[PDB]
């Protein structure tokens, strides 16, 4: 008989959706997590999706249906899914098994219509919702551990056991790379430059994943900064206008650790490490210690894992072993997860099932995903 | 009678251990698996179980039958739920297991995996024997 | 008998005539109708390391240089069976049918299953069973076939109790069906 469809891997982030097949190395289609309405002025589709949107950004305004993670915009988030399928995969939905990613602390009530709507509107024939911090783990070659995901919208500490979540200790921090490119924006404009329309916020996001860096003392890297030009850096703009950063390179993604610099109130990634591993079980502590593995696009910048490892050594007890993992494709390490998960042969007793959906309704994902 | 009840949550392969366990009064293991974990299972630990820290057990794990355990979800006593899902703790290496209890109006239904077995089947499993006895008074 | 078989053909993995891909998909998505997209893509995991799609080719239509993509049929190995696999998608192009071609693909395939150690074959029809039985299959049990994974992946990886409920699913394929599980040894 004919063999069965092979699974589709869908990672809806903040920014970016990453899409596939499970199985793959690498997504199909990594696409903006956006939907654009006209700025003011038939005109050909009352709403654009993902790449129509960036192609025609000049004349819309942009949404984002995903915010900070967790689905806001229930109507243009199917908008992105419908987009997803039949435009960036050109697949049929009802036609394979759909693995979706969610946030850490995803809500009951969002898990809940994500798998309506799956099976509802997109009538999948089978659907899974896994935490994306616990996918990147998998992608790294482990089952436990504590993951730092940090994205466009969302920054999460996810400690796993077995592959299991542990809710109560996972920490979440609303600072993640949208918000490190605002700031490169204004500190820029403190430097003579204006960077301030949403296009030029476009070109500051591509300034920061060039040139930015993680120093590893921070205060002894202004003093360099303050006495010679050797960290200074050119970047050309599309037209052919050049500036130059200096200490802004190491300053913007210093917010990470201090969170002050944009007015936050609130603890540095490697503090909220610390404090999730000392909400998990005693017995775990160590193996958490020993592989921290960092995920999401901005645990890029150059210089962030030697940092991470001096900070919570000094955290940390004087004997702990203390080991930052940084893989290389991190920016897709949640998507490669899903990849694994949904091609693992012990993922076959996973899937909800149509029946089972119409059986137990949407709350059958609160069973069996987790 | 409950040892019906245990066969009929034994009979699909995929748990190696299940049984009933009365939690009102004084606690005992009303049916069990002869010869595993659960059967072991003592008044002290059903009232971590119930008890009304839900707090501690997530640094410190909990045991059942004294296999320790650490705690994934707890729900167990908060309404339409009622449901704790964990994971057994080993040492050199050897394999552990994802462990559901769901507490109905007399009892704790307990479930423990096969190795390999997904943590959200065995919760299924066990939150379907809860709802049938919930259904009937237990 | 009757069905004898005349023409010259050979037996070839996708992978290694990747220009025969879109014929291929073309012959398997006649049969049975999905995406393009997802066919092409099914057909494109084949490797060496399994699962991997064969192709019974024939040189020409005896004018020109083009072969004819005549059968197919996908392999896997399958779980906690070694000197097993799995066979699926089993389709000779529709206008070739009753000419042999599909006794000398399911014979073709245990050709080239043995050659590689493996000992048994095993598959799920329902409509087609005499098909295979006439072919030396029987009824077997289920197995599990195992999925393409990329190379580059990690691979790491005391009150009385109330009356019960009410007092197979490996037999049935993806709409509810039952099925019957063909086996054969090679
Ligand atoms: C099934 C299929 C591959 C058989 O190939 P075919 O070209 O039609 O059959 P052949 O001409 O090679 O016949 C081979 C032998 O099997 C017999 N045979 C063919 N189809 C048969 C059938 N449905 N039932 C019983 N016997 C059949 C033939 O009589 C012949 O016997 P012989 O060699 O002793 O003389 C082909 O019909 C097909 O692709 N069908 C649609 C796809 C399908 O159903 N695939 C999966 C089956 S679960
Ligand atoms: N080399 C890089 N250096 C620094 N930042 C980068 C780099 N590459 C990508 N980024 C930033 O990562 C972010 C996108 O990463 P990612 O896809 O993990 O987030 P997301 O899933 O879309 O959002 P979230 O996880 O917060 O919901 C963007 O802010 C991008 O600017
Ligand atoms: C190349 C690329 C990067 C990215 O991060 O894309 C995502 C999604 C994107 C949506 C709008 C953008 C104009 C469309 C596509 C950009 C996609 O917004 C981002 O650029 C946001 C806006 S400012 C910022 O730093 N990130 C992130
Ligand atoms: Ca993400």
């Amino acid at each position: 008989d004919e063999d069965e469809t092979t699974a589709l891997v869908c990672d809806n982030g903040s920014g970016l959706v990453k899409a596939g097949f499970a199985g793959d190395d690498a997504p199909r289609a990594v696409f903006p997590s956006i939907v654009g309405r006209p700025r003011h002025q038939m005109g050909q589709k009352d709403s654009y999706v993902g790449d129509e949107a960036q192609s025609k950004r000049g004349i819309l305004t942009l949404k984002y249906p995903i915010e900070h993670g967790i689905i806001t915009n229930w109507d243009d988030m199917e908008k992105i899914w419908h987009h997803t399928f039949y435009n960036e995969l050109r697949v049929a939905p009802e036609e394979h098994p759909t693995l979706l990613t969610e946030a850490p602390l995803n809500p009951k009530a969002n898990r809940e219509k994500m798998t309506q709507i799956m099976f509802e509107t997109f009538n999948v024939p089978a659907m899974y919702v896994a935490i994306q911090a616990v996918l990147s783990l998998y992608a790294s070659g482990r089952t436990t551990g504590i993951v730092l995901d940090s994205g466009d919208g969302v920054t999460h500490n996810v400690p796993i056991y077995e592959g299991y979540a542990l809710p109560h200790a996972i920490m979440r921090l609303d600072l993640a790379g949208r918000d490190l490119t605002d700031y490169l924006m204004k500190i820029l404009t403190e430097r003579g430059y204006s960077f301030v329309t949403t296009a030029e916020r476009e070109i500051v996001r591509d300034i920061k994943e060039k040139l930015c860096y993680v120093a590893l003392d921070f205060e002894n890297e202004m003093a360099t900064a303050a006495s010679s030009s050797s960290l200074e850096k050119s970047y050309e703009l599309p037209d052919g206008q050049v500036i130059t950063i200096g200490n802004e390179r190491f300053r913007c993604p210093e917010t990470l650790f201090q969170p002050s610099f944009i007015g936050m109130e609130s603890a540095g990634i490697h503090e909220t490490t610390y404090n999730s591993i000392m909400k998990c079980d005693i017995d775990i502590r160590k193996d958490l210690y020993a592989n921290n593995v960092m995920s999401g696009g901005t645990t890029m910048y150059p210089g962030i894992a030697d940092r991470m490892q001096k900070e919570i050594t000094a955290l940390a007890p004087s004997t702990m072993k203390i080991k930052i993992i940084a893989p290389p494709e991190r920016k897709y390490s949640v998507w490669i997860g899903g990849s694994i998960l949904a091609s693992l042969s012990t993922f076959q007793q996973m899937w909800i099932t149509k029946q089972e959906y119409d059986e137990a309704g949407p709350s059958i994902v609160h069973r069996k995903c987790f | 009678g409950w040892n019906a009840y245990i066969d009929n949550l034994m009979a699909d392969g995929t748990c190696q251990d299940a049984a009933i366990v009365g939690y009102k009064d004084s606690p005992s293991v009303w049916a069990a698996v002869p010869g595993k974990t659960f059967v072991n299972i003592t008044p002290a630990e059903v009232g971590v179980l119930v008890g009304k820290d839900r707090s501690s057990f997530y640094v410190n794990g909990l045991t059942l039958g004294g296999q320790k355990c650490s705690v994934i979800r707890d729900s167990l006593l908060q309404d339409g739920e009622f449901s704790m899902d964990l994971r057994t703790k080993s040492t050199g290496g050897a394999p552990t297991f994802n462990v559901t209890v769901t507490k109905t109006d007399k009892t704790l239904v307990l479930l423990m995996g096969k190795e390999g077995v997904h943590g959200g089947l065995i919760n299924k499993k066990c939150y379907e024997m809860a709802s049938h006895l919930r259904r009937s008074q237990y | 008998a009757g069905h004898m078989s005349l023409a010259e053909l050979t037996l070839e993995p996708v992978h290694r005539r990747p220009e025969l891909l879109d014929a291929c998909a073309d012959l398997i998505n006649d049969q049975w109708p999905r995406s393009r997209t997802s066919r092409l893509h099914s057909l494109g995991q084949s490797s060496d390391a399994f699962p991997l799609c064969l192709m019974l080719l024939s040189p020409h239509p005896t004018l020109e240089a083009a072969p004819v993509v005549v059968g197919h049929a996908r392999l896997s190995r399958v779980l906690n069976q070694p000197q097993s696999l799995l066979v699926e998608t089993v389709v000779v192009a529709r206008a070739l049918r009753g000419r042999g071609f599909g006794r000398r693909l399911m014979e073709g395939l245990e050709v080239f299953a043995r050659a590689r150690g493996f000992r048994k074959l095993h598959l799920t029809t329902h409509d087609q069973v005499h098909f295979y039985t006439h072919l030396g299959y029987q009824l077997g049990e289920p197995v599990q076939g195992l999925v393409f994974t990329s190379r580059r992946l990690p691979a790491t990886l005391l009150p009385p109790p109330p009356p019960l409920p009410e007092c197979e699913t490996q037999y049935q394929n993806v709409r509810g069906r039952p099925i019957f599980w063909m086996e054969k040894d090679i």
